[PDB]
Formats: C-alpha cells, sequence, structure tokens
RNA sequence: AAUGGAACGUGUAUCAUGAUGCAAGCUUCU
RNA sequence: UGGACCGUCGUAAGACUAACUUAAGCGAAAGCAUUUGCCAAAGAUGUUUUCAUUAAUCAAGAACGAAAGUUAGAGGUUCGAAGGCGAUCAGAUACCGCCCUAGUUCUAACCAUAAACGAUGCCAGCUAGCAAUUGGGUGUAGCUACUUUUAUGGCUCUCUCAGUCGCUUCCGGGAAACCAAAGCUUUUUGGGCUCCGGGGGAAGUAUGGUUGCAAAGCUGAAACUUAAAGGAAUUGACGGAAGGGCACC
C-alpha cells in the first residue's frame, strides 16, 4: 500500500515543529518533548532499538518508516540525509496518534 | 476502392485485435477477421445412435454432445464454400437464410 | 534377453476396484492386472494410479442434472481383490462449459487456493455466467467490472470458507448438492444478476500423507 | 513484376553499389 | 565541455580494440565506481572496492555484491522467489 | 453405507484415442494405468489410408472385447479423446463406430466422457502463419 | 564431540485416565 | 525394431491466454485480451470549485514508435527464412511432406520504418430519423436481490451529454462506387492552422548531406523516355469463383 506520511510530514512541516537527527531526537525523547518518534528502516540496527528504548521506557509511540533516508529527508523536503525524526508539535495533525 | 466499408471486418475503435489461428491452414488473422461457424454435433451420430441405445444399459442416457468452434481465414473458408462470393448489393445484405433449421456441419 | 510366452492376457488375474462411500454404487468394477511373481510388485502396479468417471453414472441419476461434472479416484490400497480409490479432484464437461458460453455476455473467473482439516491444499476455479434480465431490450448485458471485481472478491471469500470446513469428504459433500453455488447465488445477484455457476475444477496436488487408519473410513 | 521485388532489386544493387564504391575510397 | 560526445569513460583506451568492445565498456565502467544508495544507511556512499564486494564509505557496512553492479539481474530474482516459498512452508 | 454384494456389473475403462489417421481402442484398468489387449485398427487394416476408417475400429473394438470378456472385465466406461490441443480438437471418424462396437459385444455402458484436454492457450500451431495450404 | 534405539512432559489424528501411530523436546530482527 | 506411435500417470522446459471476445473498450499513436497486489497516468460524466484568455494549430527540435534486420546475454518449447530431404512437376529450387538454422520470447541497446490503414490531419460550430453500443448522470411510487420492509446494487423503462459505429434515407457533396462527412468544399472563396499533389515512367533511383554498427532510412534530382496513365461504373467475353435448371448427342 502506502502513500500514506509523505502527505503528513508535509503538514507538520509547514504547521508544527521539527528536531531531526539522533542527538536532537534523543534530546527530545529524554525531554518528553517527543510526541512520536520516527525511525527509518535502514538505522545502524544499534541505534533501531536505542530509539525504539528510549521510545519504550517514555511510552512515546514509533513510527516504523517504509523507505530510506533520502526518502525520509525529501518528505521533509530537507535536501538531507534523515535517519530519525522526533514531532514535537504538529498543528492541524491526527498524526500525532498513528502507526504506519 | 474500398467495396467494403468496414475494410476487412468491423475494426472501428480497436485496429489491432490479438489474431487467433485458422483450423483449416493454421494461418493468423485478427479476431474481428474470422468467419467462425459454431460446430454442434453428438457423439454417436446418426445411424449409431439406435444400435447404441439398445446395447448400452442406461434407461434413455440422453446423448453428450461434441462443440468445437473452428476459426477460418477468408481464404480457407471460401475454399471449402462457407462463403458463397455475394452481391455488390448482397455483400452489404447480413440477414442469413436457413429455411427449414436442423443446420449443416457433415462432410 | 526377456522373451515371454505370448497371450499375456492370459497372465494378467483379475481384480476388483471399489469406488467411494458418500456416492452410492461401491462397486465401480472388476479390471485385469497383472499376476503376482515375486519378481513383479502387482499391489504397488495397483497404486499409483488415476482414473476419472462422471459421478452422475456412478450415482446412476437416471435423468442426468450431474451429466457433465467430472469426478476423479485415485487406487490407494490393495487387499484381496479390493481396491479402496479416494477423491483426487473433480473437472467438468467440455460439453457444458463451451454450449453455455455463447457471445452477448460478461465472464468471470475466480481463484481459491485453501487447505483442508487434513493436509490436502485444493484450488478450486469458480467460473460465472451472466444473465440477461427478463425484457432486456438490450440484447448483450455487459457487466461494468466494478461488478465483476466485486463478484470475485465475494466469489474467494464464500469459497475460502466452504473448503476449510471438515476434509475432503464434508468438502465434496458440498459439491454434491451444490450449496456452493447456491450461496454464490444469493451473493452474486445483489450485485449482478448470474446465470450458470459451478465449481469447473478442483486439484488437490498436495495429499499429506497415506495415513491409512483415517483413510480406511472412507472403507464401507 | 510487382512494386515490392522491383523494391528489392534495387535495394539488392544498392549494396552492390556501395560495395563498389568502397573499393575505391 | 561535453568533450566526447560518443565515448565517455572509453576514451582512455583511445583506438585501440574496436568500437564494438569499447561500448560494453561504457556500461559496465560506469555502474562500477558508481555510488549506490546502501539498503542499510540509506545514505548513497557505497562504492565498488574489488570485483564482488561494495563497501560503504559511512556505517563501514559492506555488501556482498555483483562484480560490477551491487544487484545483478539474477539476483533480484533470486532473493524474493526465496522468500515466497518461505512463508507457504511455515503457515 | 450400502456394502458391497459379489457379481458384476463390473466395469473397466475402455479409453479410446480417436484420431484422424489412426483409432486407438485401448481397454485398461479402472484405475487407468495396467492394460488388456490395446489392439488398434490399424493391425485390423494394411491400407495406410483406412487405419482410421470406422470399418477398422469396428473391427479393432470387437476384438478387444472378447480379451476382456473372457478374463471378467464384463463392463466398460469410457474416454473418448481428440487429439486435444494445438492439433485437430475435433474426434476421428471411427470414434463413433469403436463406442457403438464396444457396446455391442455384450459389454455394458456406463460413461461416454469427453476427456478431450483443451488448452486454455498454447503457443503456435503447425504451418506457421503462411498457413498449410492444400 | 552427541550415532542408533528407547526413556520425562507436550499435542494433532484415531477410541472410550489409558492405549494407539505421526508431530514435539533445543537459544531467531538486532 | 520390436516399444515407436499410442494410453495412463507424474514431472521438466519454454511459450501463450482458445471459447468467452464484439462493428465492444483503452491508449496520442504503435499497440493493448489469465489471475492478483502496488505505483503513478488518461478519458467520459459531474462540480453554484479555481484561473480569468491562460488558448488553437504548427517549420525546427523532441517524445513514443508493430515486425523484420542488427549488438550482447538469458532463453529457445513451439513455429520456423536458409540448408538437406519425399512426392509432384520439363523445372520445384515451390505450394505439398520431413528434419530445422537465424529468428520468435525476455533483458540492456539499435533501427524509425509497414496496407504504421478507418487509404480519409488536427481543433470549434452548424446541417436527419431509428435501433444498437461504451461510460456517467437526472426520475423510476419498474422487476429482482434483503433486515419486519427499506436504505444499498444491477438491468430494463424514461431523459441527456460525450465515444465508437451501423441501418435507411440527403435534407448536401461526388465522376461514380460511396460519403451524416468526403456536408456547409460557394456562383472561380470562408473559422483557424499544417502537410502533400500538380501527366505516366526513369525513381524512392542517381547525387551529396544526414542518421545508422551494419542492414538500411531520411532528404531527393535529372538526363532521357513516352500519349497516354489512373479511378469509376456499364455491358459482353472468360474462370481449376458460386447457385439453380434443362436433354437417354
Amino acid at each position: 500500500a502506502l502513500e500514506s506520511t509523505n502527505a503528513r510530514l508535509a503538514l507538520v512541516m509547514k504547521s508544527g515543529k521539527y528536531c531531526l537527527g539522533y542527538k536532537q531526537t534523543l534530546k527530545t525523547l529524554r525531554q518528553g518533548k517527543a510526541k512520536l518518534v520516527l525511525i527509518a528502516s535502514n538505522t545502524p540496527a544499534l541505534r533501531k532499538s536505542e530509539i525504539e528504548y528510549y521510545a519504550m521506557l517514555a511510552k512515546t509511540e514509533v513510527q516504523h518508516y517504509s523507505g530510506t533516508n533520502i526518502e525520509l529527508g525529501t518528505a521533509c523536503g530537507k535536501y538531507f540525509r534523515v535517519c530519525t525524526l522526533s514531532i514535537t508539535d504538529p498543528g492541524d495533525s491526527d498524526i500525532i496518534r498513528s502507526l504506519e | 476502392t474500398k467495396k467494403r466499408r468496414n475494410g476487412g471486418r468491423n475494426k472501428h475503435n480497436r485496429g489491432h485485435v490479438k489474431p487467433v489461428r485458422c483450423t483449416n491452414c493454421a494461418r493468423c488473422v485478427p479476431k474481428d477477421k474470422a468467419i467462425k461457424k459454431f460446430v454442434i454435433r453428438n457423439i454417436v451420430e446418426a445411424a449409431a445412435v439406435r444400435d447404441i441405445t439398445e446395447a448400452s444399459i442406461w434407461d434413455s442416457y440422453v446423448l453428450p454432445k461434441l462443440y468445437a468452434k473452428l476459426h477460418y481465414c477468408v481464404s480457407c473458408a471460401i475454399h471449402s464454400k462457407v462463403v458463397r462470393n455475394r452481391s455488390r448489393e448482397a455483400r452489404r445484405i447480413r440477414t442469413p437464410p436457413l429455411r427449414s433449421f436442423p443446420k449443416d456441419m457433415a462432410r | 534377453g526377456k522373451k515371454k510366452v505370448v497371450d499375456p492376457f492370459s497372465r494378467k488375474d483379475w481384480y476388483d476396484v471399489k469406488a467411494p462411500n458418500m456416492f452410492q454404487t461401491r462397486q465401480i468394477g472388476k479390471t485385469l492386472v497383472n499376476r503376482t511373481q515375486g519378481q513383479r510388485i502387482a499391489s504397488d502396479y495397483l497404486k499409483g494410479r488415476v482414473f476419472e468417471v462422471s459421478l452422475a453414472d456412478l450415482q446412476k441419476d437416471i435423468d442426468p442434472e450431474r451429466s457433465f461434472r467430472k469426478f476423479r479416484l485415485i487406487a490407494e490400497d490393495v487387499q484381496d481383490r479390493n481396491v479402496l480409490c479416494n477423491f483426487h479432484g473433480m473437472d467438468l464437461t467440455t460439453d457444458k462449459y463451451r454450449s453455455m458460453v455463447k457471445k452477448w455476455q460478461t465472464l468471470i473467473e475466480a481463484i481459491v487456493e485453501a487447505k483442508t482439516v487434513d493436509g490436502y491444499l485444493l484450488r478450486v476455479f469458480c467460473i460465472g455466467f451472466t444473465a440477461k434480465d427478463q425484457q432486456s431490450q438490450r440484447k448483450t448485458c455487459y457487466a461494468q467490472q466494478s461488478q465483476v471485481r466485486k463478484i470475485r472478491a465475494r466469489m474467494t471469500d464464500i469459497i475460502t470458507n466452504e473448503v476449510s470446513g471438515a476434509d475432503l469428504k464434508q468438502l465434496v459433500n458440498k459439491l454434491a448438492l451444490d450449496s456452493i453455488a447456491k450461496d454464490i447465488e444469493k451473493s452474486c445477484q445483489r450485485i449482478y444478476p448470474l446465470h450458470d455457476v459451478y465449481i469447473r475444477k478442483v486439484k488437490v496436488l498436495k495429499k499429506p500423507r497415506f495415513d491409512v487408519s483415517k483413510l480406511l473410513e472412507l472403507h464401507g | 513484376m510487382r512494386a515490392k521485388w522491383r523494391k528489392k532489386r534495387m535495394r539488392r544493387l544498392k549494396r552492390k553499389r556501395r560495395k563498389m564504391r568502397a573499393r575505391s575510397k | 565541455a561535453k568533450r566526447t560526445k560518443k565515448v565517455g569513460i572509453v576514451g582512455k583506451y583511445g583506438t585501440r580494440y574496436g568500437a564494438s568492445l569499447r561500448k560494453m565498456v561504457k556500461k559496465m565502467e560506469i555502474t562500477q565506481h558508481s555510488k549506490y544508495t546502501c539498503s542499510f544507511c540509506g545514505k548513497d556512499s557505497m562504492k565498488r572496492a574489488v570485483v564482488g564486494i561494495w563497501s560503504c564509505k559511512r556505517c563501514k557496512r559492506t555488501v556482498a555484491g555483483g562484480a560490477w553492479v551491487y544487484s545483478t539481474t539474477a539476483a533480484a530474482s533470486v532473493r524474493s522467489a526465496v522468500r515466497r516459498l518461505r512463508e507457504t512452508k511455515e503457515q | 453405507g450400502p456394502q458391497v454384494r459379489d457379481g458384476e456389473i463390473v466395469f473397466g475403462v475402455a479409453h479410446i484415442y480417436a484420431s484422424f489417421n489412426d483409432t486407438f481402442v485401448h481397454v485398461t484398468d479402472l484405475s487407468g494405468r495396467e492394460t488388456i489387449a490395446r489392439v488398434t485398427g490399424g493391425m485390423k487394416v494394411k491400407a495406410d489410408r483406412d487405419e482410421a476408417s470406422p470399418y477398422a475400429a469396428m473391427l479393432a473394438a470387437q476384438d478387444v472385447a472378447e480379451k476382456c470378456k473372457t478374463l471378467g472385465i464384463t463392463a466398460l466406461h469410457i474416454k473418448l479423446r481428440a487429439t486435444g490441443g494445438n492439433k485437430t480438437k475435433t474426434p476421428g471418424p471411427g470414434a463413433q463406430s469403436a463406442l457403438r462396437a464396444l457396446a455391442r459385444s455384450s459389454m455394458k455402458i456406463g460413461r461416454i466422457e469427453d476427456v478431450t484436454p483443451i488448452p486454455s492457450d498454447s503457443t503456435r500451431r503447425k504451418g506457421g502463419r503462411r498457413g498449410r495450404r492444400l
């Protein structure tokens, strides 16, 4: 199937607030600012499971990406290879409570 | 001159339709351009039906029939006299005509 | 350098072949197997073989409504002039299929592959024929194919349930009365008026194990 | 003699001619 | 400048070794030395180290591949086929 | 579950393959593979063009039926087979004559089936596109 | 350096705690 | 040479979707008929949405472009150019019968051509009845499917667009055959725009340029030849094209 998230991530970029990348995403995961964490399918094995476990202890929901880094980053519209996302305040979203 | 308004047979808005190989020449002709005739016959053919029914145990039976829809090239058909050289007037004329019913389908 | 006598007909024994339980006539025959040599296993040369006879004839439906529906048997086990013969398959006569299928109608085909309670994994081919409404001025009656796709979706939904309802025994029983065809008919007609429906062909090919104990249930 | 086979004679003759010209190049 | 329209990379081999062979070279020497998308870092930093071995410059995940191409045509089909047979045996 | 009583009507399978140029009446084991007396129309007449003839086919069916009847096959179910294919698909002329002659030898009939295996779609029928003239 | 045959518990299939044959006994992104 | 051929059963390989399948659909066109999933596209309808002339058609240039032929693999079952065979026939080299190669198929590349044809440029309006036919929509107090009946769906019935055509008539055109477009082409005129022809052959050849790996393809003369050439319908003659009759040549 999916579609799905390309439409969703554009809305979050426009209205809301973002931190991308392991160091910021971990910081937002720690601080509790991270309502949602999205992890690439690619992420080096360790960091997939770290970011899941920071999330599990945080009780924050992890969305597992269907695509690459370039796919993550093009969705955010940034020319950069994004290997993690935290969506910290999305203002139009039904996206806050979603699992791919 | 275009004698035939349909060109060959009824190709309008498709122009190219997958071909079926003609059961007499094994040729190649698109499916719009086949003369097709429906071969409906009994397996036990005519005289033998009297002989088989007596010999065969069953109370009446009621014979299975053979179906073989044969596909003719134009060349094939007219040799075997399936289509007989019609009309400048009568090529245009569709209709049929049998009179009797029970369709030919010999040899 | 073999060289056998001649008249090998006067060297090929005699044997009885038994049909299945829930049909009607559990004799379908006697036939002439190779004489048991210690240099020939005649029992193995009875086992691998597969037969087809139309169920109509065996059922002995005098005016046969069942005339078309072809039924396959496989000769499982050899015991003192008796051969059992389980379900192997059910096809359909070419006569029926071809005669019905006359231009002026959409044709539908559906697929299921599903597993019985015993490990026979059997594939059924449901074939839909479509019906002109009473006083249909429209000579050709064609489906919009949202219809055909949806019928295909319903066809597969109905047949999957039916397969897994107890083994080949219960499955073939659903075929016999054609309750599958009726369940197809009530469901399909909501979408689109339909004519002739049958289970067309079924091929079993996974056949789990020889499982002789449950096999001998069939043996009357 | 039909246009196709006449066209083939000229096509065949063109390869003959091309070969001749190719010698002298 | 698009210096050479026709030859590109095969201009190293210049005049030697006949034009038809040189066309074959052009495809292969493009596919090798080319940065491929690493499935395991999502970055296009995978380059051909040696004949059958592609190392991703970042994450250092080194993947076994086709000699000129990361994915040989046989491989894609191969991997899908085994995967599909896996599903039917299990359930 | 209606037992089994011994004693006839005990069927075999006739397996008639009636094609153009030769017609076979191969009577076999009901299960299929173990046979009695294949006997073609071919050995019934030496004309090369009459191997298919319903004259030949009648005689073949009669010859086989004796071999079956003496050894205790009283009866036979029947399978009829074209050439079915990228081949003619039409049953050979000896077909009806074999069928009725097998019955008229005190052999009891219960099944006439057309097993003729019909292509759902198959490559190129012989004669390659400028097709088999004459 | 763990072969073959069986022994604890399991369960499906067959029949009313026991028997019967086939499965199981053992750590799977990372 | 006895186990072909054949039957039966399984299996291997490659190919392909008969019937169903059409005056039926789609796609710009070539072309596109098994099932199912995904990705994105197109079109008709519908829209009191938006934009507010953006548009129409086109040298050049480009996109796609059946098949053969060609480069390299996979693939080669089937059919099967060439070859070699049996008859036929003066010849067969062919039709015909056998074996079968390149080829068919698929993939990465070529080629740019075909009756690539519906022989008919595209976009707009207008000019005739009927019934089909593809799709949507308006009404269905119509039939059927169901839940207590419904609500829903499909088909007919009614009405309407836009599609592809047919039939019979033109109510025009045409030389006619035909053509609802080949009409409105005027009375030497009609919306807008392209392309092509201006006697027949030579000749799609020569020549040069171009493209192509090559085969080829595009662009494309003339010398010179010649009074006809083409299309149509009509009547005869003639058929190893088709149906009736009539006679003991």
